[PDB]
């Protein structure tokens, strides 16, 4: 049971025991959002026209 | 002095954040108002509790914080309630319609129209920071807010700060106060999404936060507002360090380095005590002992799962109040002896301990007890991976009949979504299954 | 009215168990699946411990002890014994981990393996039941019980099976599972586990016992399944889902001062 | 996702939606002036939900009041709660619809939506932020069935992202008017099957039965049966107009309780007509059901409970988590905590505290069986056909709305046995 790297100052200490040893891009997310945009306006495309109908 | 911006996304994230910061306030002794009479660098200064408020010529300490959600209810309370002189209005943004307790409407439909918005009032923070370290991002698992838009921001915040660390105080789902029926969907969503750009996650379940309150606190039915207040504690604790004269997690990289050897396993388990009822009459006060010893105990864990069946990759002491090293050893020699502490074969089975001689404070008409000594434990335990298992289940059930999913593929989703999402949780379900052996 | 669920179909012990829980009127059984249970008669392999003690308003109780199989796994048991510093390198009672010079009956001339039934509670209360079994080569049931194993020891060596070996049988029982407590109680856990446990003995020539193995999904013998289970539901089960003597269980306990 | 649009249609339509704004008035501190007398301000929280401020500190009701025919209508414009009504938003014809679904959704109709859609327009465009509409009506008779079905089409159309919630009052040979109420009824289902998120089946036979077995009313009215109604709706809207967590508005509520599009019908409950437990075992029981249907006979995929008045929170989670615990087999296994409670604490009018049910249930496809079979048995003779023939309708529209039907009584079905 070791102590090591003790740090002291005013408000505390801190310190270690050991017992024993051994990203997409800016277009890529605006595509996606613009992906799944348009899958809503034709979802909607296909109501207003069943609508219609 | 490097600064920290926090991220209060949704409900949970906004009220937790309320709470937090009502804390912080009376740690560092600043007022409503803002004004902070022991400082007395006036209008400037590079003091640690500089990394979390910034300020004012007026001597006001501003919170270095962002409150989001889709809905604006929740975040007009911080506007008009006690600590509305605290904030700055470019601070406080809200939308007119929720996420409906649906990630998909939250990252993409709503997410695309408020996000710039966003990522611009963030800005305006940073661009006031000398050596900005990263953000902390506070939400929900469950609600559509909380996961689908903060996914989005995570995402673009790797995006226009790829140098700063992100750190995670994510709220997962309990039935006992869960507000909807599909919030499992949403946590493996927005744990897929984000799971990347995470680099250390503190998970704080409401189940064993609810238990927490009716065991100790001898509440009956605890509120968010009981259930936030704890929470506020135990964050204040992870946070203490960055706010304080201190060696141990000073920077938002050390809690990386000192508790996340693997990446995708980014999930310490917090395990706080002593949670002592104020309504208390009569009163023993606890040991470094008895504290410390606590630390191993389920009932005290942030989220309940078993260590003893698990290993561990790492463990960190947190002491508050009247407590000097000797006795942390002490104790420690004693709990080796008493427990199953068993760590991966490739780590040193050792504790990094920290100690802030400040006692925890607690809010005036709060149902915690003032106490003289406390202390929080981050261990990185294989055995948190249990509750990835309880989600996943649930998860599963629902999925096989494709229930709810038709709300999500809706707003633009689609069912490949889910079941990528659930792959990449088999690896994660996998990986810690690996490094427990 | 109490809920369990049955997971192991297989499961001599704990069918009959089923039956005697149906009997009294306040156990329903749900489908295996169904997760709002108070007890779990569960699986033998891969029994998801991870969601138990997990549904608000429901005190869960399973039939097994998460972590007891390093008892019962031969080479997990010998890592235990030597690694235990309570059980110590030292430990007359186990071999170097064969008997060159066993017991034997007359007339046969015959070898056996002596077979305990331990219940652990939620508690951790260990049980011995009364009634043990022997399985004997009839060669140079076979069940022999211990009444007339008793008598025989009487007669042959002028010695009870008390003083001559179930001395020895608890302190082993008592060693082996006080040893592995820390690792495996639910004590303050979320959910709680009882189980039943088979430990099989040797005894040498000089009647001395020796730990052959432990079984954590043991069966029973014949006419025995009645009274143990009846046993199993009454300081296992009922003990912790109450209903509206003279136990066949021997509390082992001994706490000696030092 | 703040203000409701109301649409009340046709006789029966306007007469609970009538009592339904009476109700709500009343727990909210309104009287029939427009002017708030309250004690408490949780009852102007969220008042915006249903009412707009007015000139003077009055709230004026945001709903619309639809018919073919002027009866029923100045009925209400002369009963107690007459005046709170804005004029402009009486819309009606003269023609009447004759019980007929064709009318009301073909001719008689057709030349008066347009100007109810011009109410509904100026109502949601001074909508800070509407989150949809909700329709009261009958599903038997021409208006509110016929032109009711036109209208939600219609509003769809105009406002397709929006929630179409409906109370929709089934037809019940016990509580007759005329012959062709199956037609009308099966009609409409199949345009409530596509065209809504939410639909709240009150059936006029549970109804009957609970003010004659239970209420022990000899013989009861129209005005009886409202009195349930009333009763009902103010329950299940309680959670928009008050504080809460818990389906705050249309679309929480919509996913809570829809795990599949189609599958919408609810099985609305309330209790009593009382002690936490004891609230808790009639809002369940087949004798509180507004629809008559047996809820033994299929599981549940969903479940909302409403708690109001003062009472234990703790008792409340006991009770809830006690009869799922000891029926758990009506509850489907694949949906985990499909049942949600909400506790509210101002009670209704007259009472210490009640509990509001609300449940998707497979057992719903009884309602829609009995339909079928009512319907069925005069199609397969043609009877009573001519009535609609005369109008323009073909008989493959019958033939497709029985399909559509019996495919919604097939989905339910299947669900159960999953
Ligand atoms: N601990 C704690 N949990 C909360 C709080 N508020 C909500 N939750 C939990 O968060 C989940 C619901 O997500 P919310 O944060 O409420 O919803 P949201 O992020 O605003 O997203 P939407 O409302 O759907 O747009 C549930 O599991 C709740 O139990 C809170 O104040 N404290
Ligand atoms: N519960 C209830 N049902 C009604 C009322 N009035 C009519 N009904 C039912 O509604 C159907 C008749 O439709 P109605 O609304 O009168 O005709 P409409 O004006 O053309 O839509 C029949 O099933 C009646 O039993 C009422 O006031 N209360
Ligand atoms: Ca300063
Ligand atoms: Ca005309
Ligand atoms: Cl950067
Ligand atoms: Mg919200
Ligand atoms: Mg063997
Ligand atoms: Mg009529």
């Amino acid at each position: 049971m070791e102590v090591i790297e003790l740090n002291k100052c005013t408000s505390g200490q801190s310190f270690e025991v050991i017992l024993k040893p051994p990203d997409p891009s800016l277009e890529e997310i605006q595509k996606k959002l613009e992906a799944a945009e348009e899958r809503r306006k034709y979802q909607e495309a296909e109501l207003l026209k069943h609508l219609a109908e | 002095m490097r600064e920290c911006i926090s991220i209060h996304v949704g409900q949970a994230g906004v009220q937790i954040g309320n709470a937090c910061w009502e804390l912080y306030c009376l740690e560092h002794g600043i007022q409503p108002d803002g004004q902070m009479p022991s400082d007395k660098t006036i209008g400037g200064g590079d003091d640690s509790f500089n990394t979390f408020f910034s300020e004012t010529g007026a001597g006001k300490h501003v919170p270095r914080a962002v409150f989001v959600d889709l809905e604006p209810t929740v975040i007009d309370e911080v506007r008009t309630g006690t600590y509305r002189q605290l904030f700055h209005p470019e601070q406080l943004i809200t939308g007119k319609e929720d996420a409906a307790n649906n990630y998909a409407r939250g990252h993409y439909t709503i997410g695309k129209e408020i996000i710039d918005l966003v990522l611009d009032r963030i800005r305006k923070l940073a661009d006031q920071c000398t050596g900005l370290q990263g953000f902390l991002v506070f939400h929900s698992f469950g609600g559509g807010t909380g996961s689908g838009f903060t996914s989005l921001l995570m995402e673009r915040l790797s995006v226009d700060y790829g140098k700063k660390s992100k750190l995670e105080f994510s709220i997962y789902p309990a039935p006992q106060v869960s507000t909807a029926v599909v919030e499992p969907y949403n946590s493996i969503l927005t744990t897929h999404t984000t799971l990347e750009h995470s680099d250390c996650a503190f998970m704080v379940d409401n189940e064993a936060i609810y238990d927490i309150c009716r065991r100790n606190l001898d509440i009956e039915r605890p509120t968010y507002t009981n259930l936030n207040r704890l929470i506020s504690q135990i964050v204040s604790s992870i946070t203490a360090s960055l706010r304080f004269d201190g060696a141990l997690n000073v920077d938002l990289t050390e809690f990386q380095t000192n508790l996340v050897p693997y990446p995708r396993i980014h999930f310490p388990l917090a395990t706080y005590a002593p949670v002592i009822s104020a309504e208390k009459a009569y009163h023993e006060q606890l040991s470094v002992a008895e504290i410390t010893n606590a630390c191993f105990e389920p009932a005290n864990q942030m989220v309940k799962c078993d260590p003893r069946h698990g290993k561990y990759m790492a463990c960190c002491l947190l002491y508050r109040g009247d407590v000097v090293p000797k006795d942390v050893n002490a104790a420690i020699a004693t709990i080796k002896t008493k427990r199953s502490i068993q760590f991966v074969d490739w780590c040193p089975t050792g504790f990094k301990v920290g100690i802030n001689y400040q006692p925890p404070t607690v809010v005036p008409g709060g149902d915690l007890a003032k106490v003289q000594r406390a202390v929080c434990m981050l261990s990185n335990t294989t055995a948190i991976a249990e509750a990835w298992a309880r989600l996943d289940h649930k998860f599963d059930l629902m999925y096989a009949k494709r229930a709810f999913v038709h709300w999500y593929v809706g707003e633009g989703m689609e069912e490949g979504e889910f079941s990528e999402a659930r792959e990449d949780m088999a690896a994660l379900e996998k990986d810690y299954e690996e490094v427990g052996v | 009215m109490y809920t369990f669920v049955v997971r192991d179909e297989n499961s001599s012990v704990y069918a009959e168990v089923s039956r005697l829980l149906l009997a009294t009127g306040q156990w329903k059984r749900l489908r295996k699946d169904n997760p709002r249970f108070n007890l779990m008669l569960g699986e033998r392999n891969r029994l998801p411990f991870g969601r138990l003690g997990h549904e608000p308003g429901l005190v869960q109780l399973v039939n097994y002890y998460r972590g007891a199989d390093k008892l019962c796994r031969k080479a997990s048991l010998v890592k235990l014994i030597k690694t235990s510093p309570e059980l110590s390198e030292s430990c007359t009672w186990f071999p170097e981990s064969y008997l060159e010079k066993p017991l034997l009956l007359e007339p046969g001339h015959r070898k056996f393996d002596i077979r305990s039934w331990v219940l652990v509670d939620h508690l951790y209360n260990i049980y011995l039941y009364r009634e043990g079994v022997l399985r004997t080569s009839s060669e140079p049931g076979n069940e022999m019980f211990f009444e007339e194993f008793n008598q025989y020891l009487m007669d042959a060596l002028n010695t009870t099976l008390e003083n001559s070996i179930l001395l020895q049988i608890k302190h082993i029982i008592r060693s082996c599972l006080m040893c592995i407590e820390p690792a495996i109680s639910t004590k303050h856990l979320h959910y709680q586990s009882f189980q039943l446990f088979g430990f099989d003995f040797m005894v040498d020539e000089e009647l001395k016992v020796w730990l052959i193995e432990v079984n954590g999904a043991p069966a029973c013998a014949q006419k025995l399944y009645a009274e143990l289970c009846q046993g199993i539901v009454d300081v296992a089960i009922s003990s912790v889902f109450p209903l509206a003597p003279t136990s066949i269980f021997i509390k082992l306990h001994h706490h000696h001062h030092h | 996702m703040r203000e409701i649009v109301h649409i009340q249609a046709g006789q029966c339509g306007n007469q609970i939606g009538a009592k339904f704004w009476e109700v709500i008035s009343d727990e909210h501190g309104i009287d029939p002036t427009g002017s708030y007398h309250g004690d408490s301000d949780l009852q102007l929280e969220r008042i915006n939900v249903y009412y707009n401020e007015a000139t003077g500190n009055k709230y004026v009701p945001r709903a619309i009041l639809v018919d073919l025919e002027p009866g029923t209508m100045d009925s209400v414009r002369s009963g107690p709660f007459g005046q709170i009504f804005r004029p402009d938003n009486f819309v009606f014809g003269q023609s009447g619809a004759g019980n007929n679904w064709a009318k009301g959704h073909y001719t008689e109709g057709a030349e008066l939506v347009d100007s109810v859609l011009d109410v509904v327009r100026k109502e949601s465009e001074s909508c800070d932020c509407l989150q949809g509409f909700q329709l009261t009506h009958s599903l038997g008779g021409g208006t509110g069935s016929g032109m009711g079905t036109l209208l939600i089409s219609k509003i769809r159309e105009e406002y397709p992202d929006r929630i179409m919630n409906t109370f929709s009052v089934m037809p019940s040979p016990k509580v007759s008017d005329t012959v062709v109420e199956p037609y009308n009824a099966t009609l409409s289902v199949h345009q409530l099957v596509e065209n809504t998120d939410e639909t709240y089946c009150i059936d006029n036979e549970a109804l009957y039965d609970i003010c004659f077995r239970t209420l022990k009313l000899t013989t009861p009215t129209y005005g009886d049966l409202n009195h349930l109604v009333s009763a009902t709706m103010s329950g299940v809207t309680t959670c928009l107009r008050f504080p809460g967590q818990l389906n705050a508005d249309l679309r929480k509520l919509a996913v809570n309780m829809v795990p599949f599009p189609r599958l919408h019908f609810f099985m609305p409950g309330f209790a009593p007509l009382l002690t936490v437990p004891e609230l808790t075992q009639q809002m369940f029981d087949s004798k509180n059901m507004m629809a008559a249907c047996d809820p033994r006979h299929g599981r549940y995929l969903t479940v909302a409970a409403i708690f109001r008045g003062r009472m234990s929170m703790k008792e409340v989670d006991e009770q809830m988590l006690n009869v799922q615990n000891k029926n758990s087999s009506y509850f489907v296994e694949w949906i985990p905590n499909n049942v949600k409670t909400a506790v509210c604490d101002i009670p209704p009018r007259g009472l210490k505290m009640s509990a509001t049910f609300i449940g998707n249930s497979t057992a719903i496809q009884e309602l829609f069986k009995r339909i079928s079979e009512q319907f069925t048995a005069m199609f397969r003779r043609k009877a009573f056909l001519h009535w609609y023939t005369g109008e323009g309708m073909d008989e493959m529209e019958f033939t497709e709305a029985e399909s559509n039907m019996n495919d919604l009584v097939s989905e339910y079905q299947q669900y159960q046995d999953a």
